[PDB]
RNA sequence: CCAGGGCUACACACGUGCUACAAUGGCGCAUACAAAGAGAAGCGACCUCGCGAGAGCAAGCGGACCUCAUAAAGUGCGUCGUAGUCCGGAUUGGAGUCUGCAACUCGACUCCAUGAAGUCGGAAUCGCUAGUAAUCGUGGAUCAGAAUGCCACGGUGAAUAC
């Protein structure tokens, strides 16, 4: 029970425990096992040793754990240094997707700062 | 974003301005009120000073500014902080 | 010591070419590989010092030597003589059998492994690198852990300058970049 | 070495996904399974393709044609 | 009169809401049950593609005829078995669709990757006496597009008043 450079849990089922990978959800893991040919409600423990081999050849084509953490950090830092409207909001901690910042901007700004 | 069967959007005048800029070959700052036009790859390497409601602020287009729009580099509000 | 016979037969004759040595004793070799856990949180309790030495003894199969404070400083809140770390000195037959698992088994298991630096040889051949995770070794069980440690590697060698030690380890196909 | 203080140490045999059945000496006690030997890991062909900085103009002219 | 900008700004303060903190629940699969409405530059069957919002070709109706239109909670079966979880959905990355001269400021929606706070809330305070409260859907007006708002409708359906 070790898929894609991380450890994936033992006693969770097939499609659920693959979602520990940074890069798959409930849908894309159904694409893994329907292509490979495994039923979806067995655990990742008591999968045979001819089953963990090919399962990463399904995983390797996706842009995953280290390959996906870098291009997001490359995307956001590319928005930083052009001078676009998006990157100004990425370097000032104020949200990007149009939302109201007069009130309810408590995620990008963090919880409430008292006046000092 | 605009649809892809429609294609990109640009003003007909700024397309004629940049073409007349490259064909003549100037580095004069083109001032244009088209924040809603998408930048074309002939606009790379030019100074195009797009308006922000108050004045004209220059933009020298590098490579990574192709699929963007001109208004993103002309900030239209102004803010230093409250205290 | 698998890789030591590989040193004797093929790595020596390689390095004799590219540096024009005029004696068989002049070619570089490695002396020792030292593994340090600086465990500063033992001043709170000895409980975390005891389980850090169970890690690094299982990794490299010798008993670890507990180090002590050389001088008593207040910026770190330690006296003179508090146990503040451990270490293992590996030499000879047991040295290459760490270095066999190192550049084959242990190092490519690092999460987001990109490769190692090469400006990191401090002038006189000695390479020192640090690892961020004791989990990477095939010894410690991933579930039996309790607290994450970290250590480093120090490959002391008999290279004269900064250049000969980079070329020494490159003939052990070291994973630089 | 001192015959009492040290942990056990013995030849084990390590198996990887690259088809390697490799022999070391290690303090595990049981046998070993691997995923990345240093003969298969993306270190000599992986860092090349994974960058993919990409042509900015070809982002623009793959979308459409004038 | 015109173009762009602003009415959408944010150390922060209060009022009204929606969604939550899970098993009286989440997901998957099969499957029963409404009322009230609008519709011509309008609503837009089926067929054909598309992971999907949609697109193509294009009938049907100025309407108890036709379409909008599939009610949902529920029930049958199956799983997950108390974890920040197969709970929660914010938030950001890359793709899109659409209406619209025109979606950077400053639209809704789709698909995929990311997966915050939150485990029932101090003092204080509000609504409600029966088809009420609670609950779960559904339509409409403003309107090119843009409802957690406003107005309207049925399904389930209590506790208690010395
Ligand atoms: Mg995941
Ligand atoms: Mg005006
Ligand atoms: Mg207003
Ligand atoms: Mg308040
Ligand atoms: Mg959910
Ligand atoms: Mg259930
Ligand atoms: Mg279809
Ligand atoms: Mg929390
Ligand atoms: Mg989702
Ligand atoms: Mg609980
Ligand atoms: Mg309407
Ligand atoms: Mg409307
Ligand atoms: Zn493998």
């Amino acid at each position: 029970a070790r898929i894609a450079g991380i450890n994936i849990p033992d006693h969770k089922h097939a499609v659920i425990a693959l979602t520990s990978i940074y890069g798959v959800g409930k849908t894309r893991s159904k694409a893994i096992l329907a292509a490979a040919g495994i039923a979806e409600d067995v655990k990742i423990s008591e999968l045979s040793e001819g089953q963990i081999d090919t399962l990463r050849d399904e995983v390797a084509k996706f842009v995953v754990e280290g390959d996906l953490r870098r291009e997001i950090s490359m995307s956001i830092k590319r928005l930083m240094d052009l001078g676009c409207y998006r990157g100004l909001r990425h370097r000032r901690g104020l949200p990007v997707r149009g939302q109201r910042t007069k009130t309810n901007a408590r995620t990008r700004k963090g919880p409430r700062k008292p006046i000092k | 974003p605009r649809s892809l069967k429609k294609g990109p959007f640009i003003d007909l005048h700024l397309l004629k301005k940049v073409e007349k800029a490259v064909e003549s070959g100037d580095k004069k700052p083109l001032r244009t009120w088209s924040r809603r036009s998408t930048i074309f790859p002939n606009m790379i390497g030019l100074t195009i000073a797009v308006h922000n409601g108050r004045q004209h602020v220059p933009v020298f287009v590098t490579d990574e500014m192709v699929g963007h729009k001109l208004g993103e580099f002309a900030p239209t509000r102004t803010y230093r902080g409250h205290a | 010591a698998k890789l030591h016979d590989y040193y004797k037969d093929e790595v020596v004759k390689k390095l004799m070419t590219e540096f024009n040595y005029n004696s068989v004793m002049q070619v570089p070799r490695v002396e020792k590989i030292t593994l340090n856990m600086g465990v500063g949180e033992a001043i709170a309790d000895k409980k975390l010092l005891d389980n850090a030495a169970a890690d690094l003894a299982a990794i490299s199969g010798q008993k670890p030597l507990i180090t002590k404070a050389r001088k008593s400083v207040a910026g770190f809140k330690i006296r003179q003589g508090y146990p503040i770390g451990c270490k293992v000195t590996l030499r000879g037959e047991r040295m290459w059998e760490f270095f066999e698992r190192l550049i084959t088994i242990a190092v490519p298991r690092i999460r987001d492994f990109r490769g190692l630096s090469a400006k990191s040889f401090d002038g006189r051949g000695n390479y020192s690198m640090g690892v961020r995770e004791q989990i990477i070794f095939p010894e410690i069980d991933y579930d039996k852990v309790d607290r994450v440690r970290g250590l480093d590697i120090t490959i002391t060698t008999t290279a004269k300058s900064d250049e000969e030690g980079r070329a020494l380890l490159a003939a052990f196909d070291f994973p630089f970049r | 070495m001192k015959k009492d203080i040290h942990p056990k140490y013995e030849e084990i045999t390590a198996s990887c996904s690259c088809g390697n059945v490799m022999k070391i000496r290690s303090t595990v006690g049981h046998d070993l399974n691997l995923d990345v030997c240093s003969k298969c890991h993306p270190f000599f062909t992986g860092k090349q393709r994974d960058v993919a900085t990409g042509g900015r103009v070809d982002r623009f002219n793959k979308r459409f044609n004038i």
